[PDB]
C-alpha cells in the first residue's frame, strides 16, 4: 500500500503551503490600518487536524479552517489618522513578526521534508514495477 | 526542529521586554509615573523522558 | 520506558503552568 | 500451493514494510500538528501474526489489522506532539533500505525460478 | 466482462489520468485560479506511476504471448 | 475551499 | 483534537 | 498570473516602497514654503488596505490612494 | 484498494505458474511424439 | 504529425515564457533610460492566440521626473516568477518526451 | 486601474512645472 | 533497527538533546523564577555509550538531564520577593559562551553524523547490486 | 563512563 | 608510540591539575 502515500504527503504538501501562506499574508500586513470593510486586520491562523475519516487509523493532515489570532489588537496613539476610536486609538493588527518568519521556515522545512517523501516513494515504485525483470 | 521555536519564543519576548522598557522610557516626563518592572520567567516543558 | 522502545500505553498529556 | 507457500514470507514482509512506511509517513506530515503522538507498529511481532494468521482487516474506510503503538517521546513539547523528527527520518531511511532488500531477495528467487523452468 | 473489455477498460482508465493531469497542468500554465502548483505536481507523478504500471503490464502480456506460441502443438 | 493555497495563481486576478 | 499549529500554541498560554 | 506567494509578498514590496516614497517626500519638503501654484505644502500619508481576494483569510497589501 | 505489492506479486506468479504448465506440457508431447515416431 | 498535436502547448508556453523573459529583462536593463515605457505581454491571451506578439503597457505605479516607469520591485518579482513558470515548462515537456520514449523502449 | 495592471494605452508624459502655467 | 543505522540515529537524538539544552539554557540567561518560585538552574544532558549488546562500542544514549552544580549568580534588589534575609536573588549560573560553543560544536556533529549515515545508505544501495 | 559533555568538563575545575 | 598507530595497550587517562601537586 505505497500509493497511499501519494495523497498523505499531497495533503501534507497543501496544507504547509496554506499555512504558510496565511503566515505570509499575516506578515504583509503587519502595517495595515483598514481592511475593505473599514475594519483592522485581525492576524489569522491556519488549524490543523488528522486527515482520517471516522474509523481510518493514520492519514495525512488537513486545514479544518482559518481562524482569527487571540492577541490584544495593537493600540496607537494618533488621533489626526482619519481613521481613530472615541479617544484617538487606532487598532493596528496583532502580528508577531518573529512568530511569522518562524512559521514560515517551519511550513518551508516541513515541505521539502514531503517533497523527499514523495521523491523517494515514486523511486520505490518504479522499482517494484522492476520486480521480477 | 523545536529548538528554533524555544529560541523564536525567546526573542518574541526579548521584544515584548523591550516594548516595556520603552514605554517606561517614553514617560521619564510624566508627573507621578511608576515604572513597570520586567522579568523573564522560564516555563520548563514537562513530558516524559528528557 | 527507554526512549525510543515501544509501549502499548500512550505517553500522557504533558503540560507546562506559569504558577503552580 | 507449494510456490505460494514458498514465496509467502518475502511477500508478506514486504507488504508490512509498505504499511509501515504508509505509517511513518504519515508521522512525518503530521510532524507540525498540535497533540499527535507518533505512531509505529513493531515489524517483527507483526510480520509473525500475519503469517500464523492470513491478513484482516478492520473495515473494508479501511485499514490493516495492525497494532499501531506509540513511540515513546525523547524530549517534551508545548504542542503536545511526540513526534522527534531525526527518528522519523532514521527509521524511514531504515525501512525504505528494507523494502529494497526484500524486492531484492523476492526478485531473485522468481528469477531463480525462471532460470529452471527455462529449457 | 471479458479480457479484452478488461484491458480496454485499464487503458481508458490510465488515459484518463493522464489527459487529466495534462489538462489541471495546462489549466495552471495558463494563470486560471485556484489550482495549485502541489496538486499539479502530485498529479503528474501519478499519471507517470500509471504510464509506468501499464508499460509493465504489456511486457509481461507479450512475454506470455510469446512463450505460447512457442508452445509445441 | 475558503483558503486558497500560497502556491496557487492569484485569486485576486 | 489538533489545534493551532505554530507561533500560538508553542508559547506559555495563560493558565485558565 | 503570478503565484499567491509571489502576489502577497510583490505586493508588500510595492506598498512599502510607496510608503518610503511618501516619507522622503516630506522629508523633502519640511521646510517648503509654497508649492506648484501658492499653496503651502501638505504632508501625505499612505493607507495600507488588505487585498480583499476571493480567498479573503489570504490576501496582501494595497494603497486605495494617498 | 489492492497495491503495486500485491498486484506485483500475483501476476508474477501466475507469470511462473504459466511458464511451468508449458514446460510441463512441452515435456509430455515430446515424449509422446517420440513413442509415436517408433518404428514397432 | 500527431506528436507535434501532443507537444504543441508546452512548447509554445515555453516559448512563450522565454520571450516574456526576455521583455522582462529588456525593462530591467532600460530601467535608468529617461523616458522608456515598460512594456509586457498578457501571457494568456498570446498562449491563446499562438495555440488557436503585441506588447501592452505596464500601467505606472510612481511617477517619476525622467519619465521611466520601469518599478524594481514588480518587475523583480514578475522576472522572479517567469523563471520558475520556464523551470515548471521544462520538466513537464521533459516528462512527457520521457513518457513517450519509455513507451517506445524494450 | 490598479497599479500593475495592464493596458493597451502609453502613460502620459510626466511633467513637472516649477510655476503655474 | 540496522547497527550503523541505529548507531548514527541515536547519536543525533543525543546531539539534538544537547542542542535543545543549550538553547534553553541560552534562553534563560537572565530568568529570575519559574514556576513554584525556585531559580532557574542550567541544564546539561548526560552522555553514556549505548553498547549494552554490542561489547565496549555502540550509539550514544542521553542518561539523564541534570542541574549544573555551578554557584548561583547572586544580586542585591532587597524589594524583590523573592530576596531571602540578606536580601539577596539568586540568579542562574549559565555561561554564555559555553553555551555558544556547544550549540556550534553540537550542530558540527550533527552534520557529521547525518553525513556519516547518507554514506552507510548509499553503501547498503550499492550492496543491493551484488553480482549484476 | 562519561559525565557533561561540551562546556563544563572542558573547563579548568578544583581537584576532588 | 608513534601517533596514529595501534597499540595493545590503552592510553593512560589524561590529567590538568591547575596549581602543582
Amino acid at each position: 500500500a505505497l500509493l497511499n502515500i501519494f495523497d498523505i504527503a499531497g495533503s501534507a504538501l497543501a496544507a504547509q503551503s496554506k499555512r504558510l501562506n496565511v503566515a505570509a499574508s499575516n506578515l504583509a500586513n503587519a502595517d495595515s490600518v483598514t481592511g475593505p470593510d473599514g475594519q483592522p486586520y485581525r492576524a489569522k491562523q491556519v488549524v490543523f487536524q488528522v486527515d482520517a475519516a471516522p474509523g481510518q487509523a493514520t492519514g495525512g493532515v488537513k486545514v479544518a479552517s482559518v481562524i482569527e489570532s487571540q492577541a490584544p489588537e495593537k493600540l496607537v496613539y494618533e488621533p489626526g489618522n482619519p481613521l481613530a476610536d472615541a479617544n484617538g486609538y487606532v487598532k493596528m493588527p496583532n502580528v508577531d513578526v518573529v512568530g511569522e518568519m518562524v512559521n514560515t521556515m517551519s511550513a518551508s522545512r516541513s515541505y521539502q521534508a514531503n517533497i523527499e517523501v514523495l521523491n523517494t516513494v515514486k523511486s520505490m515504485m518504479l522499482k517494484t514495477l522492476t520486480l521480477g525483470q | 526542529d523545536h529548538a528554533i521555536y524555544t529560541a523564536m519564543g525567546a526573542a518574541s519576548q526579548t521584544l515584548n521586554q523591550q516594548a516595556v522598557t520603552a514605554s517606561n522610557l517614553a514617560n521619564a516626563s510624566t508627573p507621578g509615573f511608576r515604572a513597570q518592572l520586567n522579568a523573564l520567567r522560564a516555563v520548563p516543558v514537562d513530558g516524559l523522558s528528557l | 520506558g527507554v526512549p525510543g522502545a515501544l509501549s502499548n500505553q500512550p505517553a500522557p498529556p504533558n503540560e507546562a503552568p506559569i504558577a503552580t | 500451493d507449494r510456490l505460494d507457500a514458498a514465496l509467502r514470507f518475502q511477500q508478506e514482509a514486504l507488504n508490512l514494510r509498505a504499511q509501515r512506511q504508509e505509517i511513518l509517513a504519515a508521522n512525518i506530515a503530521n510532524a507540525d500538528t498540535p497533540g499527535y503522538q507518533a505512531r509505529d507498529i513493531d515489524f517483527a511481532s507483526e510480520l509473525k501474526k500475519v503469517m500464523v494468521r492470513g491478513r484482516e482487516e478492520t473495515g473494508g474506510v479501511s485499514s490493516p489489522a495492525v497494532d499501531l503503538l506509540y513511540r515513546v517521546p525523547d524530549q517534551p513539547s508545548l504542542d503536545g506532539n511526540t513526534v522527534d523528527m531525526d527518528r522519523e527520518r532514521t527509521q524511514f531511511a531504515d525501512n525504505s533500505l528494507k523494502y529494497q532488500m526484500g524486492l531484492t531477495v523476492l526478485g531473485s528467487q522468481l528469477k531463480g525460478m525462471m532460470n529452471v523452468l527455462q529449457g | 466482462v471479458s479480457f479484452a473489455g478488461q484491458l480496454h477498460a485499464a487503458l481508458d482508465r490510465i488515459s484518463d489520468r493522464q489527459a487529466a493531469a495534462r489538462v489541471q497542468a495546462e489549466k495552471f500554465t495558463l494563470g486560471e485560479p485556484g489550482i495549485a502548483l502541489n496538486d499539479v505536481m502530485a498529479d503528474m507523478q501519478k499519471a507517470s506511476v500509471s504510464m509506468q504500471m501499464g508499460i509493465q503490464v504489456r511486457n509481461k502480456l507479450v512475454a506470455a504471448y510469446q512463450e505460447v506460441m512457442s508452445m509445441q502443438v
